[PDB]
DNA sequence: TCAGCGAGAGAG
RNA sequence: AUCGAGAGG
DNA sequence: CTCTCTCGCTGACCTCTCGATG
């Protein structure tokens, strides 16, 4: 019923037309009897009834009297909600300027005229508004514009502002206030308390101040006081008004009972706590809940676990409806009583009304769009929410005390949007790059790594098996080891040119664990993808290959089976940690003693002058760094390989089965740098300014530190913690600015037709053009031979084909070189990284870009203290 | 789910009656903001035509 | 229709129109009163509509033709 | 390096990108800014595609001069004038930081929502502006369907009836 | 506090 | 309701 | 014409407990 919003300056006639009542001199609510004063800030006649369809005196109390004003009160009978709508006005007894149009960086009420801000401010403060009003009203804009145009970096602004007044239909003399509007009463209410006293707003004080001072001016005019006394009071009123509009523009801040500045009208629409940022861009909602999160290792990828105590409250109207449908209740209170009493029949209605209704889960710092996702509920006992292990990394979630919030969609369109857009089975690739987001970690990686390793002279080595099922039988019966090397008959499938699957069978050298693991791999993948020891990268590559070849639906099943098998086989190994696993090399003492002897000998070159006083520093630092490297290398060489194993009589070497080494090598949690601190040397520290302390820490964590080393080590810890704590705000501010600059960019066209582009050079070339469209003519390296036709989308096959011929460089289309106005076109954008195909029409790419840039800086923030 | 006084009641009644459809209106905070800006002596309004 | 909706996307054409088509079909069954073109199998109207779209019995042109025939 | 380097590259701080655009074309500034930002982001091992930086850069440069007006308006006027076989216009492109680019937009509701409410409201009241509600924030504030996704088609109907 | 920017006087 | 103090992600 | 130099003005996610004062 509307299509635009208009803004302009007001006039006294407009303000008078808004009002429902005249000026209001009296003050307040008559604290004794709560009925409001006549002709006041709270007044029944001016603003409306205090109760629905009832007069102030009470003579009329019926709907039949609707539309009748009271003869003795003057109060109309109407619904009380009109008290939110009607306004009022106050008749000032002297012109008063507007603080907004006077005080600013490009002052307006003082730029139409020639004089600068200092002298005009002196004039306004009686050292008069009437003179400025007369000067403004006694000017001709057209003649001034003609003279200025004929005369011609300082006059262009005046010409533009004068033209703005001419075109806008305003008057330059409307900047001086004459009538003051009065805001409706229910938007500044008076709140009662448990005690007799009341709590009031700041606005009701500023109105009373302005009213009292203006009335004080009224008496002086009647009494004909000398102008000396009058001139003082005129300066007073303009001081009061400037407080009501914007307090503190010229420092005179007015306080109340406490020593705190009062809040003006301009303070309620601006800032982090104003109407825009607190009530219009975000708010509180119904049908929502909150709780602590635990882990559920049995769920499927599209499920979540919800407590039934929360579910009963969250779905109340649906249960009421289903109860009334079956006749189990008649009125609207019988169903409420049945639900409150928690009968045994509501627990089946609730089960029926959640069968295929999704819910939304959200975690508090929402850095990108993967922070809200949709699941299907499973009713559980308890008070905590159960979350799938494979969706934690996208949430940046953990089980240390974390919390989460839950929302319920209501309409059919919302349910279909949740199922088709936000469900967790649709979000498997990142929208900022191409790599997947659901990846196994920790326990799953350790379990698969343990299954896929091999040993020497293990139990059952040297058998010939008919298939994986025989291997499972042999392992379960206790007749063979998981690490034994054997021969197994394997059948695999490959896709042909037409897309059909063709089988091939042979015998292969492998281990029992790999043959056991082969039974969960989908048809269409080679056997070599598991005939090795698996780590994080290998498993992620397996998932990506499956998605590339087979599609979306098999990938979910494959991922769930991988997780189940990893959990199952990590527990059977009994992997633990002890103090004897932190092995210290036997040559640490000799290296440290040699380094100490070297640094002691280099002091003889300084006792008798032979080197610069600033030259021994670098030599000592280099000596200690070399010693640290030697110690670290010795430790890691002793840890990685330790077999001394017997093979059919002889002695042989192989990779070790140390718990810490396995944890680090599999890629589960550890790093090679932290094993150094555990069993090597802690190293060189730094001073708070940034300089390097001359002597290092020669102790690891297995053999403890002493007081001096521990005291030295705390500087960096506190510095890192303070850095983490004090610069999340920078990332937040940057992300907000990036979102605000580009929030209205949408794909609104299909083909721009322009021929421009950019030329891409190798970072490999394949990773830099995968998912773009060729802007101009590109051909094969041979002369007059064309490899790829122009305007083609480069998927994996095209990239492999161009990499086979060693393509030098390619030209592609870009978003920045598009002639479309109000938006961009699909082909200049290219592939949509979250799906794989080309971009669709109607997608907000600006918000996606802003989130993609903003998120990594924030995540970089809070991980500093880990090091 | 917030600020629509008539829409919330209509939605509740429709859900109880088994019909999952909504009839949105205008939030109240926008009206509050319009009145607050008008109280500063600035004319702001919606252009129906 | 269940767990994954990728089958119907390749038939309608894109994700943003599938929601509208499915909602229009489902409101006919929930409130208007109509019978499904597939076995019900104890499902909600949204899932039945998605199943009908996946089979090939429902799209925008069919609904328009049926509405024209009704009037 | 670090966060301040990125926060200073996007606001076009003077040490030049201005001269790079004015002398070698926007095609060069695109590559320059992309490389400079990816230099900071690649030390820590962060992977971001190049499209998003290009989007932000395109949003950064949006005005023109021949006072200062909108680039698309000038292009449309030139197309209209050349349709009648007349003389068009010649313009020189500009470039602003994101904070300044956001506050200079055709919509005053979004600008007032961003920051510096008083200055924006004062200028709008002086000029007597109109807002057509063509963005995401305006429709969010009023309470309508945003012109994207499942609501996009909806807005297409409105234009058909105007 | 600290960082950043424009408006306004100076001394040539 | 505002102010002050503390705690968790 | 054109570098220096003061001097203001605006900016820096979600949840829980207590008391004192309106
Ligand atoms: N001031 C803050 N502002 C903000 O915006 N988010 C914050 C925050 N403080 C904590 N978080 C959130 O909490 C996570 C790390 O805190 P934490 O649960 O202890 O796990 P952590 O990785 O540290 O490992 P642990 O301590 O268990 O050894 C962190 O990412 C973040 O999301
Ligand atoms: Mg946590
Ligand atoms: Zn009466």
């Amino acid at each position: 019923e509307f299509d635009a919003i208009k803004i302009a300056l007001a006039s006294p006639d407009m303000i008078r037309s808004w009002s429902f009542g005249e000026v209001k001199k009296p003050e307040t609510i008559n604290y004794r009897t709560f009925k409001p004063e006549r002709d006041g800030l709270f007044c029944a006649r001016i603003f409306g009834p205090v109760k629905d369809y009832e007069c102030l005196c009470g003579k009329y109390k019926r709907l039949k009297h609707r539309g009748v004003i009271c003869e003795k009160c003057g109060v109309e009978v109407t619904q009380t909600k009109v008290r939110r709508e009607r306004m009022g006005h106050i008749e000032l007894a002297s012109p008063t300027a507007h603080i907004w149009f006077l005080k600013s960086l490009p002052s307006r009420i003082g730029l139409l005229l020639d004089m600068p801000l200092r002298d005009i401010e002196r004039v306004l403060y009686f050292e008069g508004a009437e003179a400025i009003q007369a000067l403004l009203k006694s000017m001709d804009l057209e003649q001034e514009c003609e003279q200025l145009r004929e005369e011609l970096k300082k006059l262009t602004k005046r010409i533009k502002l004068l033209e703005a007044f001419v075109q806008s239909g305003n008057k330059p003399e409307w900047m001086i206030l004459t009538v003051l509007p009065v805001l409706p009463p229910d938007l500044r209410p008076l709140v009662p308390l448990d005690g007799g006293r009341f709590a009031t707003s700041d606005l009701n004080d500023l109105y009373r101040r302005v009213i009292n001072r203006n009335n004080r001016l009224k008496r002086l005019l009647d009494l004909a006081a000398p102008d000396i006394i009058v001139r003082n009071e005129k300066r007073m009123l303009q001081e009061a008004v400037d407080a009501l509009l914007d307090n503190g523009r010229r420092g005179r801040a007015i306080t109340g009972s406490n020593k705190r500045p009062l809040k003006s009208l301009a303070d309620m629409i601006k800032g982090k706590q104003g109407r825009f940022r607190q009530n219009l861009l975000g708010k509180r909602v119904d049908y929502s809940g909150r709780s602590v999160i635990t882990v559920g290792p049995y769920l499927r990828l599209h499920q979540c676990g919800l407590p039934k105590k929360m579910a009963l409250e969250l779905f109340k109207p649906f249960i009421y409806g289903k109860l009334e449908l079956r006749g189990l209740a008649t009125t609207i209170k019988a169903a409420k009583k049945m639900v409150e009493r928690e009968e045994a029949v509501v627990w089946d209605i609730l089960d029926e009304v959640i069968r295929e209704h999704p819910v939304l889960l959200n975690r508090a710092p929402t850095l990108h769009r993967l922070g809200i996702q949709a699941f299907e509920p499973v009713l559980i006992e308890g008070k905590a929410i159960q979350l799938h292990p494979l969706v934690c990394a996208a949430y940046n979630a953990d089980f240390d005390g974390d919390q989460m919030a839950v929302h319920v969609p209501l309409t059919l369109e919302a349910q279909l949007e949740a199922r088709a857009l936000m469900m967790s089975t649709n979000n498997i690739l990142s929208p900022a790059n191409g790599e997947p987001i659901i990846v196994p970690s920790q326990d799953v990686v350790l379990g698969l790594y343990y299954m896929t390793r091999d040993c020497v002279n293990a139990k059952g080595e040297g058998m010939v098996l008919t298939g994986p099922k025989e291997a499972e039988r042999l392992y379960r019966s206790g007749l063979a080891s998981l690490h034994a090397r054997v021969k197994v008959r394997i059948t695999e499938y490959e896709k042909d040119a037409n897309g059909e699957l063709v089988a091939k069978t042979s015998l292969k050298d492998t281990t029992v664990g790999r043959a056991i693991l082969w039974m969960i791999v989908p048809k269409g993948l080679p056997y070599s993808i598991v005939n090795q020891a698996l780590g994080k990268k290998a498993i992620s590559k397996m998932l990506n290959t499956c998605y590339r070849i087979l599609g979306l639906k098999p990938t979910v099943i494959f991922a769930d089976q991988i997780m189940y098998t990893g959990f199952a086989y990590a527990a059977r190994s009994g992997a633990s940690v002890g103090i004897d696993d932190m092995v210290i090399p036997e040559k640490k003492h000799e290296i440290i003693s040699e380094a100490e002897a070297e640094v002691a000998e280099i002091q003889e070159q300084f006792q008798s002058g032979l080197v610069t006083a600033g030259e021994r520093y670098n030599k000592v630092i280099d000596i200690w760094a070399a010693a640290n490297d030697r110690v670290s290398k010795a430790m890691m060489d002793n840890l990685q390989t330790e077999t001394v194993i017997n093979r059919d009589g002889q002695e042989e070497k192989q990779v070790s089965f140390n718990s810490i080494y396995m944890m680090a090598d599999s890629g589960a949690r550890g790093s090679a740098a932290q094993i150094r601190q555990l069993a090597g040397m802690r190293g060189l520290m730094a001073k708070p300014d940034g300089s390097i302390i001359e002597t290092p820490i020669t102790a690891n964590f297995r053999e403890g530190l002493n007081v001096l080393q521990y005291f030295i080590s705390t500087h960096g810890a506190r510095k890192g913690l303070a850095d983490t704590a004090l610069k999340t705000a920078n990332s937040g501010y940057l992300t907000r600015r990036l979102v605000d600059v580009a929030q209205d960019l949408v794909v609104t066209e299909d083909d721009c037709g322009t021929h421009e582009g950019i030329m891409m050079t190798p970072e490999p070339l394949r990773d830099r053009v995968l998912g773009r469209v060729t802007a101009e003519d590109v051909l094969k390296p041979g002369t007059a031979d064309i490899l790829v036709p122009r305007n083609t989308l480069l998927h994996e096959q095209w990239c492999d084909l161009l990499e086979e011929n060693s393509v030098d460089a390619v030209k592609v289309r870009s978003v920045v070189s598009c002639d479309t106005d109000f938006g961009v076109c699909a082909h200049c954008y290219g592939r949509d990284l979250a799906r794989g195909h080309i971009i669709n029409k109607g997608e907000a790419i600006g918000v996606i870009a802003a989130q993609s840039i903003g998120e990594p800086g924030t995540q970089l923030t809070m991980r500093t203290f880990h090091i | 789910k917030s600020d629509d006084v008539n829409g919330r009641t209509k939605m509740y009644k429709n859900i109880v009656d088994g019909n999952h459809q909504m009839e949105p209106g205008m939030p109240e905070s926008f009206n509050v903001l319009l009145k607050e800006i008008r109280s500063l002596g600035i004319n702001i309004e919606l252009e129906d035509e | 229709a269940r767990v994954t909706v990728q089958d119907a996307v390749e038939k309608i054409g894109n994700r943003f129109d599938l929601v509208l088509v499915a909602a229009r079909r489902a409101r006919q069954m929930q409130v208007g009163g109509k019978d499904p073109l597939v076995p019900e199998e104890n499902d909600k109207t949204t899932v039945i509509a998605l199943r009908e779209i996946e089979e090939g019995l429902i799209n925008n042109q069919i609904l328009d033709v049926r509405e024209r025939q009704e009037q | 390096g670090g966060l301040p380097r990125v926060a200073d590259l996007f606001e076009a701080r003077r040490p030049a990108p201005h001269d790079i655009l004015r002398l070698r074309g926007v095609h060069a500034v695109t590559r320059y800014i992309v490389n400079e930002v990816q230099d900071v982001y690649r030390l820590q091992g962060v992977k971001i595609n190049d499209k998003h930086i290009e989007v932000i850069v395109r949003q950064m440069l949006r005005k023109a001069t021949i006072e200062q007006v909108e680039y698309s308006r000038v292009k449309i006027a030139n197309r209209e004038l050349e349709a009648n076989g007349k003389v068009g216009a010649t313009y020189s492109r500009d470039l602003l930081g994101i904070t300044k680019a956001s506050l200079a937009t055709e919509s005053f509701i979004s600008a007032a929502s961003f920051q510096e409410t008083t200055r924006v409201l004062t200028e709008a009241a002086v000029a007597g502006k109109r807002d057509e509600l063509r963005g995401l924030k305006e429709n969010v504030i009023v309470g309508r369907l945003i012109p994207a996704g499942t609501g996009y088609a909806y807005h297409q109907d409105r234009m058909r009836r105007r």
